[PDB]
């Protein structure tokens, strides 16, 4: 259990440093890549109607 | 990727949009041939009612 104190300390805080750099990164990207299907679900929505 | 996704959706939303006002082009010169030859019939129609009486009036 103290073992895995250890891992969970040092491998969290890689993860949270993984994370949060990625985050940084990618939370921008996400927004760009998540915005961009909602388009679909209205270039959709409006194909049906027409 | 998606980007190239999105785009081909809305070509079709043009291809779909001309062929419907298209079709709607085609009707509206239906309408307007016809519903003047029903104003011919109309015009017609109430020269007749006037001519029948006018003849009548002056048999008697």
């Amino acid at each position: 259990t103290n073992d895995i104190q250890r891992d969970l300390a040092k491998k969290a805080l890689e993860c949270n440093k993984l994370e949060n750099r990625v985050y940084d990164l990618v939370r921008s990207s996400y927004e760009q890549r998540n915005f961009l299907i909602k388009k679909i679900s209205h270039a959709w929505k409006a194909l049906q109607t027409e | 990727a998606l980007e190239v996704q999105l785009e081909l959706l809305e070509k079709e939303l043009v291809n779909t949009k001309k062929l419907s006002q298209g079709c709607n082009r085609k009707r509206k010169h239906y309408q307007m041939e016809v519903g003047a030859r029903l104003a011919e019939a109309e015009v017609k129609f109430g020269q007749l009612l006037q001519s029948s009486i006018q003849c009548r009036v002056a048999t008697l």
